[PDB]
Parts: structure tokens; sequence; C-alpha cells
């Protein structure tokens, strides 16, 4: 995943989840990179699949 | 099975639109982008019961697509959890709606815009959209979006979420029925 063409003002919402660095669930890629941004670049990627 | 239930494709998970049909053939609506470059659709995470496979996929510039159903016995319900449904109608601005999706379960509240454009990026833009205040969350997509006993739209996408409050756009109902020709029950 790269985060790079974001942020994105909307996500589709179909699930295919990521596990965060802050042990959170990302529903999808869309979510997860803007919250990556939304961290300003802090948040990480654990691994593919739900947390 | 009914509007609102999870689907599960090859690659992830969706919401099951609204069951529709046309003469004796059943089928479902779900979201296109769910249904792009998906074959096969099951109820279940293990894919142990099928639903069917799809014949229809229209997405991006619109955002919805048909599965037809091969499952012959799973029971195939005109409504969305337990509420029926009876019939299709437009968005009109500050209409009272509700939505039903796989992950948050039902939430509701109005159609604040019509024909908006959403830019999911990557060339991925969706027009002619029904802005709402309804919040949405991966695994929603193609859920319904109804008012009372009518059909409105199906869940597209959107931003924030149902703790904090957001924006789901929803493709309009109206449009799917009349591209594949078929209609609620």
């Amino acid at each position: 995943v790269d985060c790079s063409e974001y942020p994105k003002p909307a996500c589709t919402n179909e699930y295919r989840p990521l596990c965060g660095s802050d042990n959170k669930t990302y529903g999808n890629k869309c979510n997860f990179c803007n919250a990556v941004v939304e961290s300003n670049g802090t948040l990480t990627l654990s691994h593919f699949g739900k947390c | 099975i009914s509007g609102g239930d999870a689907i599960y494709s090859s690659t992830g998970r969706c919401s099951l639109g609204f069951n529709v049909r046309s003469g004796s053939t059943y089928y479902f609506l779900t979201a296109g982008h769910c249904t792009d470059g998906a074959t096969t659709w099951w109820a279940n995470s293990a894919r142990t019961t099928v639903l069917g496979t799809t014949s229809g996929s229209s997405f991006p510039n619109n955002d919805y697509g048909i599965v037809r159903y091969t499952n012959t016995t799973i029971p195939k319900d005109g409504t969305v959890g337990g509420q029926d449904i009876t019939s299709a109608a437009n968005a009109t601005v500050g209409m009272a709606v509700t939505r039903r999706g796989s992950t948050t379960g039902t939430h509701s509240g109005s159609v604040t815009a019509l024909n908006a454009t959403v830019n999911y990026g990557g060339g991925d833009v969706v027009y002619g959209m029904i802005r709402t205040n309804v919040c949405a969350e991966p695994g929603d997509s193609g859920g319904p979006l109804y008012s009372g006993t009518r059909a409105i739209g199906l869940t597209s996408g959107g931003s924030g979420n149902c703790s904090s409050g957001g924006t789901t756009f929803f493709q309009p109902v109206t449009e799917a029925l009349s591209a594949y020709g078929v209609s609620v029950y």
C-alpha cells in the first residue's frame, strides 16, 4: 500500500481490512491511507487483514 | 437473505442492496464497486453458501451492479432487514431516509443534496449521486437506502464514520432498476 495520492475526500465502503500500527483494524485501504495522512505520516501498516 | 445483509466476493465483503426480479428471474442489486471484477458471491465468510454470479456491473461513472441468484433454496426476502419495500422513488432534498449495512447496522438521516459528483480517485469519479448526513463504514457498500417502504439508493461511499458523524453518497436506485429491467418486490 502507497498512500501517496492521499488524502481523498471520500472512500468507497467495501471491506478488505488492514492492521494499523495503532492496532486498529482499518476497513479498507482508502480509510487506512486517510488516517495515515491525518496522523501526519506517523501511522504505519502492521500487516494485511484484521488486527 | 435481505437488504443490508453481508455478501462476500472473492476479494471482500459488501452489503446486499435490494432483492429484485425480472419475470421469474431473481437477482440482487449492490454497489458497482463491489461487483467490479467479482464473479461469484457467497452468503458467508467461509464461502460455503453460494448466492450467485455477477450479471452486470457499472462503476465508475455510476455505482451499481446486479448479481443473478443461482442458489435455489435461500429465501430471497423483498425487505430490508424486517422492513418491507414496496416501491422505488426519487430522492428529494430534505427527505428522511434510513440506511442498513452489514458493518454498522441501521442509521437514519436526511437527503442534503442531489446530482453530486464524488471523486474516489485514480479516475474513479461517480456522478449523479445523492448526498446525505447518514454515516456508513467499510462493509456497508451496496446496502439499501430507503424511506419507509420506498427504495431510494445504494450505498456508495463517503467520509467520517458513525461515532463522529459523517456524509454518505448513494447511487439512485431508480437508475439501476431501469438499466436492468428489474423491479423491487
